[PDB]
């Protein structure tokens, strides 16, 4: 029961067919040469060797034709005619075949080694160079805080030569498999026990979304049916599929589990901008990393919007300065020393509170959402001293020396 | 009578470091900084750091220098200046392989790596080369192979922007690698003579007869001025002749394809210094183009230099390329589409009279057409 495929089967009787065909040809050759000519007594014959005719076979069938060893006697002559007009179709058709049941393998196959306490991210669906150089860029991207996080991508194809170039640029911190979330053995090679999320991207401009949502769906349901505790971030293409992944036995938004619905997103940044027109473009820019990088060629609106697209929203820790302030204390110091705009604070199960009156104070280790050009900036709230030790106000000053 | 010395040092290197693998391995499974350092190795190795595109960067150049003076002690005949600089170039190499070594993520994969050979048929021949006072010319013609790591280059470099080009940079550099190695390979096994006739049976091949002989017979030319007489370089010959056919009647093609895939009429609309031009694009065809030009170039009209100037995302059929060069002088013709400000650009469509947006009449739908 060994020879278990189909190309398996095919491999072993192509390759045992050409070297029997050959060795046997060999053979042959060798006895009508040293045995000469029966019609001239034997007297016309070559002393070729086993291995000479052998050699000289290959050199013929390969259509190569050194002519350092020929045949002369003239049975030789006539069976290497007949040998040319068989062989050169068994070595022209065999030698192709092989090759491509050779290159038909798994080049990203093998399984994640999960470095000693590093953490991962695993990213499957819609996996492209296209959807990968624009996740990557903004994953990657060095305005947000610097954390090891391995990104884990799981895809049923092989990467295209401009993707396995962007994985070979991001080799120290990205990684490639070949399979399918669908497989529980897939799953258990990429290490989705203890990755620390599952991040399902969806083809957004497919034939037909809801083809694209029940594949997404079934995703989702295969990951969690693995594993059940793994937080899983999808993205919806239609609002209505998203009550079928609510329904899932074990999604729960209070372990993080989430659906980025494009729909609802994209209305409601419009919905936003019949309120107050052009916020759709202001709060889309929030939530990408970009940096800000002037040019010459730039007009002076374009430079004052492009300084503006340089900033995103950050989350952090105010310090214990901050506590028994109400926020609205907390909003103007941030502004007006730590050049931080304070929008909301996580209030202590906890709520989100978007600029709150003075009815609320800051408490102790309250989480702040912070617009602000890098997480490097924003971490000048949690840093931010004693008031002892930041009356000078040069903002680059501030460290975390503030005792 | 000396070479067995050479070779023994690369397989006991070899082996050596295999066995303490295997014996750490089978402690470890019966019985931090390491992490930092394999990163910052493996950030030095894929060019992420400068350090590192400048590393790489020199082991590239390195190796096509000693590639060099190998090609000069094969096209000529301790105490001499080829031997002196191969041997520093190998301890530059050592480093390098140390490099590699911490960046891996598995120590026995990484032992059986290409390149790991690279190193061990070269490092310790080039120590017992001095050490013997003998320049053995050996299997130094490996480092060819570090031609090969051209495509990461320019990869770990954003320089080879698409898909072809990195296909056709990666076909290329492989060929003419593999081609230069085998071509070593054999230039060693022919000049060696076989061991078991006590290395009798011999030819004084050079180098570049063993490089043509292998293009003659991987093209299946065979002229037969050269072969192997080596029972050694006759089985290395069956090898490659099983090889590298598939090789050259694969690649040639597809070098041909990628070369023969590019726009013929790009460029430029150069505007003449007092000449009109009209632009016509649309539906673009013989038989748009020739009912076109015979009404607007037509001897009944007055005469009046107008210059045509098609625009269309194609390339000419054969009797549209003919009709086009029969009014060369009053009509050009540009590859791409009014829909891109560059292709309007190039059209000069500023400064051009007007522009004709041609209908085809026979399509399946005239909405879609409209
Ligand atoms: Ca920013
Ligand atoms: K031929
Ligand atoms: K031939
Ligand atoms: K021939
Ligand atoms: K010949
Ligand atoms: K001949
Ligand atoms: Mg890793
Ligand atoms: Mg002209």
């Amino acid at each position: 029961n060994v020879l278990k495929t189909s190309t398996l089967i095919r491999l072993v009787q192509l390759v045992v067919s050409f070297v029997s065909l050959w060795l046997t040809a060999a053979g042959f050759l060798h006895l009508l040469e040293n045995s000469g000519d029966p019609f001239f007594d034997f007297g016309n014959a070559q002393h070729l060797t086993y291995w000479e005719c052998l050699y000289f076979l290959m050199v013929t069938m390969s259509t190569v034709g050194f002519g350092d060893i020929f045949a002369t006697t003239v049975l030789g002559r006539t069976f290497v005619v007949i040998f040319i007009m068989i062989f050169i179709g068994l070595f022209a058709s065999f030698i192709p075949e092989i090759a491509e049941i050779l290159g038909k393998r798994q080049k990203y196959g093998g399984s994640y080694k999960k470095e000693r306490g590093k953490r991962h991210v695993v990213v499957c669906g819609y996996i492209t160079f296209d959807s990968v150089s624009n996740f990557l860029k903004d994953f990657l991207h060095k305005d947000r805080e610097d954390v090891d996080v391995e990104i884990v991508f799981l895809h049923k194809g092989l990467p295209g030569l401009e993707l396995e170039g962007l994985l070979k640029r991001h080799f120290t911190q990205v990684e490639y498999f070949w399979g399918s979330v669908m497989d529980a053995n897939d799953l258990e090679r990429v290490k989705i026990q203890e990755a620390d999320a599952c991040l399902v991207l969806a083809n957004k401009y497919c034939q037909d979304p809801d083809q694209e949502d029940a594949a997404n769906i079934m995703r989702v349901i295969s990951i969690k049916n693995y594993h059940s505790d793994i937080k899983v971030i999808v993205q919806l293409l239609q609002y209505h599929n998203k009550a079928y992944l609510l329904n899932i036995p074990s999604w729960d938004w209070k372990r993080g589990d989430d659906a980025v619905c494009v729909a609802e997103l994209k209305l409601g940044f419009i919905a936003q901008s019949c309120l107050a027109p052009g916020f759709s473009t202001l709060m889309a820019n929030l939530f990408t990393m970009r940096s800000y990088k002037p040019t010459p060629e730039m007009s002076q609106w374009q430079t004052d919007y492009m300084r503006g697209t340089g900033m995103e929203m950050y989350t952090e820790y105010l310090s214990s300065a901050f506590n028994a302030l109400t926020f609205p204390e907390a909003a103007e110091l941030c502004f007006s020393k730590l050049k931080l705009l304070l929008l909301a604070i996580e209030v202590r199960e906890s709520t989100l509170a978007i600029n709150p009156g003075p009815k609320v104070k800051i408490e102790n280790a309250t989480q702040g959402f912070f617009i602000a050009e890098s997480a490097e900036e924003v971490k000048r709230a949690f840093y931010y001293c004693k008031n002892c030790h930041a009356n000078v106000s040069d903002v680059r000053q501030i460290k975390k020396c503030k005792c | 009578r000396q070479w067995y010395s050479f070779l023994a040092s690369s397989l006991v290197t070899f082996g050596s470091g295999l066995v303490v693998i295997i014996i750490y391995r089978i402690v470890l499974w019966l019985c931090g900084w390491m992490t930092e350092a394999k990163d910052w190795a493996g950030e030095l190795i894929s060019g992420q750091t400068t350090t590192g595109r400048i590393l790489v960067g020199l082991v590239f150049l390195l190796s096509i220098a000693s590639l060099i003076i190998y090609f000069i002690d094969a096209s000529t005949n301790s105490s001499s200046t080829t031997q002196q600089v191969d041997l520093a170039f190998n301890v530059f190499f050592m480093i390098y392989f140390f490099i590699r070594f911490v960046a891996a993520n598995d120590k026995l994969w990484f032992w059986v790596e290409l390149f790991s050979f690279v190193d061990y048929f070269t490092i310790p021949p080039s120590f017992v080369a001095i050490y013997l006072d003998r320049n053995w010319l050996g299997l130094r013609f490996l480092r060819a192979l570090q031609l090969m790591s051209i495509p990461d280059i320019l990869t770990y470099l954003n320089v080879l922007k698409t898909s072809t080009l990195i296909r056709l940079v990666q076909l290329v550099v492989s060929f003419v690698s593999l081609w230069l190695t085998a071509a070593g390979f054999l230039h060693l096994l022919e000049n060696s003579g076989d061991p078991f006739f006590d290395f009798g049976n011999a030819q004084h091949l050079t180098y570049w007869e063993c490089l043509y002989f292998l293009m003659v017979t991987m093209s299946t030319v065979g002229f037969g001025d050269i072969f192997a007489t080596t029972v050694l370089g006759r089985t290395f010959v069956v090898i490659f002749i099983m090889i590298f056919i598939g090789l050259f009647a694969s690649f040639i093609p597809e070098i041909a394809e990628i070369l023969g895939k590019r726009q013929k009429y790009g460029g430029s609309y150069k505007k003449e210094r007092g000449k009109r031009h009209v632009v016509v694009c649309g539906y673009i065809t013989f038989d748009s183009v020739s009912n076109f030009l015979k009404d607007f170039l037509h001897k009944d009209r007055e005469d009046v230099d107008v210059e045509i100037v098609f625009l269309h995302k194609g390339l000419p059929g054969l009797e549209l390329e003919g009709l086009l060069k029969r009014h060369f002088t009053q009509v050009e013709y540009f590859w791409g589409s009014v829909m891109d400000a560059n292709d309007l650009e190039r059209v000069k469509i500023q400064e051009a009279d007007a522009c004709l947006v041609l209908a085809n009449k026979y399509c399946q739908d005239p909405d879609q057409e409209d």
